[PDB]
């Protein structure tokens, strides 16, 4: 997570976390800024606005060093830079108060060092916080799962 | 006659532009989910249809 | 001083220093060079040319922690980067051979960690070197002090 | 060698080396990239295309600290970043296998710290690898010695 998750910089503040997965860079559309890496600044970003994301092709040197896509998501605890995230009933939740603005684009990590979902926002429902994310599907479909009341961080 | 011919040309141009825009938007809609995921086992009818 | 005083760089050489005091960034006019910082680079600089200075409103995210200033000037030793400046007879003096070109804009700090004056240049009088600086006053006034034979560093 | 030899960047990868000798900086022409040093980026390069080289006048603060040149070349072993190079029969050769693309412009040093030749390419004979380099002469003539089948690295 520390090595291959690049913040987006703007006005001396970090606004998100662009992630390189499967040989392609991804950066959430809702956030704005510049990428610290010089190589990533030269990539053409095709915009999927319906999923609130843009994607581009990483260069040849960095293709081999990337996190791994996934499809299988058994319910349970999953890794995250701010701790652990609980997946149940097809929904992602975190302890109330953890995370916030500037954390969009952070990839949820699996036990084997594999990415499961990318954080877009969080909705506070009192007891916990439901994470509005983009998840994968068995047929390779990127479903944008956003619980009601989600706020794009 | 000049007015009618210009109107017909404008109608053809706007119709072609609208069809191209709708086809490209359909490509975006039906292709961008599969471009963000591995192993895009895509039925090739869509790509073959809207590639040209 | 080390944390909140930013060198000024031009063509790969450090030629000046810009200071933050009271929530505002000052830079001097004789030296030309960029500021590596993004926010200060984005600050609009209102230029007082006869004061040989330009002042610009510091952004919000760093206005909370800024150098404090003072107008009371008891004579004696005042700490600074390469030692101490002796203040006497309404004049700042440093010993012969200390300081030079590129040290302009360096704040003169108080014992309680407060800025009292900003050095602009020096003049060699043989026994010592007299510092041409920008002293303040109790009546809300700022006075430039320079000697005969000034040399703006 | 490590201090005074710089890398050339091609999309963020090493692809050559630029050498400072006697107050002038040389760089192979066939290797395309940007010099890492910011100061050297502003140095104008005049090109000997037939020698596959470009040379320029280095700035004032690095010309003395340079790889001193020499012309006396008795046969035997000579220094090299990857080890030892054999100068025999007026030919520079290395063990077959060491060296390759991206090593062009590598300086070959002497025991006393002087430069004898600059590598441009190599050709594999099967037993050893003969290096197509530029060698100097007693009369101050730089011959581009290229064995048959040479490929620029």
């Amino acid at each position: 997570e520390s090595d291959k998750t690049f913040p987006i910089m703007l006005n001396g503040q970090v606004n998100g976390y662009a992630c390189v997965v499967g040989g392609r860079l991804m950066k959430p559309l809702h956030v704005e800024g510049k990428i610290d890496n010089e190589q990533l600044a030269a990539v053409k970003l095709k915009k999927a606005s319906m999923y609130d994301l843009e994607y581009g092709d990483v260069p040849q040197n960095m293709k081999s060093d990337t996190l791994q896509y996934t499809s299988d998501k058994p319910p349970g605890f999953y890794n995250w830079h701010h701790g652990a995230v609980q997946y149940e009933n097809g929904r992602f939740t975190v302890p109330r108060g953890v995370g916030g603005k500037g954390d969009s684009g952070r990839p949820i990590l699996d036990n084997r060092g594999r990415v499961v979902a990318i954080v877009l926002g969080g909705a506070n429902e009192g007891t916990r916080t439901a994470l509005s994310v983009v998840t994968w599907n068995q047929k390779g479909v990127t479903i944008k799962d956003t619980p009601e009341g989600s706020e794009p961080w | 006659t000049v007015i009618v011919l210009c109107g017909v040309a404008l109608a053809i141009l706007v119709g072609t532009a609208s069809s191209a825009a709708c086809i490209a938007k359909a490509r975006r809609d039906c292709l961008t989910p599969y471009a963000l995921a591995p192993n895009a086992t895509v039925p090739t009818a869509l790509a073959v249809l809207c590639c040209i």
